[PDB]
């Protein structure tokens, strides 16, 4: 039954290139090594309409466990599953819904700038190990749910040219963008997630309390955000028209933001900021020159990193 | 809000007073995004230099509304997001308003998953 | 276990209320009781939309079965569930996620227009099985697909006073509305999906072959039609501003239009057509004096509620 | 596209010869919206009877264009969809284009589920 299963849903998406889009591209997508970091709620969305788009290879990479809050806002998870370890839950979950899915977990830790490094060499094998994941992988998916978590991911995906697609919820709006990539032919880089502030991301949880933030939203958020940063790796993998900015799919945009008061949606686009505590050309040569030496230096001290991207020499600048 | 505070008249006037006045500052009206959860102050009204960046300008609001370094924030500008290392000055010649002043709008950023 | 999980999902509601919008009514929304006229993609996202939102009683409607394609697109059934009924297979996977659901599922089969009646009683009986489940739910959900399906629904919610909400998909663009009401008090009534063309609903299914429409659909249409249709619900049932058409949730649309290929959102409105083969005045008092006697004339003859609702008088006018 | 082969100055002189010459008739120009998956004719120029409704402009619309009865269709008017009670004349009055003339798209209404 796995086969007749299997050319039944393979059908589904040969029908849509052959009656609708011919000049779509369904192998790019379905032979595109997927990286999830994060399988909490827009992780467990994104994942699904990853399948429905005949994607076959997902890796999750979370380090929690199922609570009991999480069901009804994972759509991965059971009731039955409260306790387990998220990431290879969700892998074998997937597969329960298509057998044929490569759906691997990994219950890995991703070392956050601004935390105390708590075991030098147990957190250089974590930095090595999600290098190597992302190395791996073709699209790597930011579904982290901190500031501080998306800068590690950010630097080490620029650093091996891979595809970033950024998610992240508000209570009531969205972000969905694509970080630029450096190319030598091309002065034009688009920005990242750290491109429009002027602070070092740094920790955010640990002094947290309910005054600062409570971390709740609309249900809404996530499945909008997971849809659309989905239908954007799909566009963006298609080959775009010679002169526009679009495919068979349609547009690419580099963001977008969304709120649900108004029911609105934004696209919006931002080159790379020379500053920028993550892509900026000073932080990339730092660590094409020490890398783990230089990393281990910004995730304890945030400042440095400040230092080293120049935000200190603009924010002195106005200083005086 | 600002303008629902002042007609067009008033505001097309202070706009006009503050340039015939400081010609090297821009006048800017920076306030919170509605539905938006941080920080904010009283003062909407600023004066920066042209010369300054965005990223600068960005600087005083978090720093003036004493908005922690933890929590980041985004500011639109017409429903664009502006280049941080864009000069004052060329923000204001593409985006001023017909009453003369620069609306700027700031929000937390996104940060869950 | 049960106890804990139970609260724990009821804070991450209260926290919404108490640390962001005071004047947030969750109790409105958690004691509504949704009737899900359709368990395929739309019903499945729906209703984990709504349970996130603190949903307990949901009713699943649909006549079909799990198919081999079916998983990998409809949010709650895996491999293993080929084959089997989908209402009831629906509710059970709800209790699955959260064991305190009151869901139920329906194998109710929609008497469609256009369709010849193949056994008056049994689906006589069909008819007044739906009226009544309509009748006791408090909001509709019309998730049907075909536009024959979703006129018997759409009348009988009129009859029956009761909110509808109506989705519907495109291959890259999807539909979430919210029919009108009629109300005595005021001359102000919204459209409904039949008010914006000029043609009877009729059978559109047994004639059909790839060549007239594929079926197909971009992932991303059915998840976004789903949160935003979910989030009007919730916002829709919050009491408006005293000078506005806003809620603490935020805005009310009519209608809800998107598209994948430019990412856009539009927010419209229309009224009732006094000629609507569905909400006209006329179709209304014609179900009012011969109920069931007048609708399996319509079901066999879409021409005839053509000459009833009016949609005749004006094309004859043309026609001159 | 019409305004694709036809720049502004012709463009607006069909419009104001059209007016002058049926004073009773609208200049209308339907073509279908770009991604939707429905048909088309060549004749994207029609000049309705101000009286006619959205409705009655509809149905030829369909007819004309060979269209099914099984199979409906929305039309959009500066992105909003019009009454179907209201008068071609009323809506001229809200949409035409500076050119003079009303620009109307029409697509396949959705049905999935
Ligand atoms: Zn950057
Ligand atoms: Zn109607």
């Amino acid at each position: 039954m796995l086969k007749i299963a299997d050319q039944s849903v393979d059908l589904n998406l040969k029908l849509m290139k052959w009656r609708i889009l011919p000049d779509l591209n369904l192998d790019i997508i379905k032979n595109t090594k997927v990286l999830l970091l994060g399988a909490g709620t827009l992780g467990c969305y994104v994942s699904r309409a990853l399948i429905a788009w005949g994607v076959r290879k997902i890796t999750f990479v979370d380090n929690g466990t199922v609570s009991y809050s999480n069901p009804v806002r994972q759509a991965l998870y059971n009731f039955e599953d409260c306790g387990k370890p998220k990431a290879e839950l969700a892998a074998a979950s997937l597969k329960r819904i298509f057998p044929l899915m490569d759906a691997t977990g990994v219950k890995l830790s991703i070392p956050m700038i601004g935390h105390k490094l708590v075991n030098e060499e147990a957190q250089h094998k974590d930095f090595d190990r999600l290098r190597a994941l992302i190395k791996e992988h073709d699209i790597i998916f930011l579904l982290v749910d901190s500031r501080e978590s998306r800068w590690l991911p950010s630097l080490l995906s620029n650093i091996e040219n891979k595809t970033v697609i950024n998610a992240a919820l508000g209570f009531d709006s969205y972000l969905v963008m694509r970080h630029g990539n450096r190319d030598e032919q091309s002065s034009k880089q688009l920005g990242c997630y750290f491109c429009h502030d002027v602070v070092a991301p740094t920790d955010s949880l640990t002094d947290r309390t309910l005054d600062q933030m409570c971390t709740v939203t609309r249900p809404g958020v996530a499945m909008m955000a997971s849809s659309l940063a989905v239908e954007l790796m799909t566009s963006l993998l298609q080959t775009k028209y010679s002169g526009s900015e679009t495919t068979v799919l349609g547009d690419i945009p580099h963001q977008i933001r969304g709120f649900l008061h108004n029911f609105s949606i934004l696209k919006l686009e931002t080159p790379a900021y020379e500053h920028c505590p993550a892509c900026s050309p000073k932080v990339i040569e730092a660590f094409t020159d020490l890398g783990w030496e230089f990393v281990k230096k910004a995730l304890e001290h945030p400042l440095y990193l400040e230092e080293i991207s120049g935000l200190s020499v603009i924010k002195q600048e106005v200083e005086r | 809000t600002f303008k629902s505070e002042y007609p067009f008249e008033k505001r097309k006037a202070e706009s006009e007073r503050i340039a015939d006045r400081f010609p090297n500052r821009i006048p800017v009206i920076c306030e919170k995004a509605e539905k938006s959860d941080i920080p904010e102050i009283d003062k909407r009204k600023y004066l920066v230099p042209a010369d300054l960046t965005v990223g600068q300008f960005v600087y005083v609001i978090r720093k003036r509304i004493m908005l922690p370094p933890e929590k980041a924030i985004f500011i639109f500008v017409n429903d664009t997001l502006p280049p941080t290392a864009a000069l004052m000055s060329a923000i204001y010649q593409e985006h001023k308003d017909k009453d003369g002043f620069l609306y700027v709008t700031y929000s937390g950023e996104n940060t869950f998953g």
